[PDB]
């Protein structure tokens, strides 16, 4: 519900910038989800890791 | 003091007209690189157009 746009009130890009938002979003949360599914490889075990 | 057209046809109005032109360039500034809606392309942009 982001990207539901009559684009564009930003005008910024013309359709390019949740791009930018689940990007960073992906580049921030990856290193905390990184230690949380390697610390945390062990609390992810051999169960309801699949 | 004769002429008095032209004198400002020579020197307000020309300048005026100069920078007229330069404020309606600026009427087409529109603060984007780039967006556009162009038929065959990008177009790149409503500054283009």
């Amino acid at each position: 519900d982001i990207n539901l746009n009559k684009a564009t009130e930003f005008i910024l890009v013309d359709n390019n910038y949740n791009s930018t938002n689940e990007f960073w979003d992906g580049l921030m949360d990856r290193l905390s989800p990184y230690l949380s599914y390697f610390i945390d490889e062990k609390l992810k075990t051999e169960e309801d890791m699949i | 003091s004769l002429t008095f057209f032209d004198d400002y046809m020579n020197k307000s109005f020309l300048p005026k007209i100069q920078m007229t032109m330069d404020y309606l360039f600026t009427v087409e500034v529109e603060s984007n690189n780039p967006y556009a809606l162009e038929l065959s392309d990008e177009n790149h942009n409503i500054f283009k157009t």
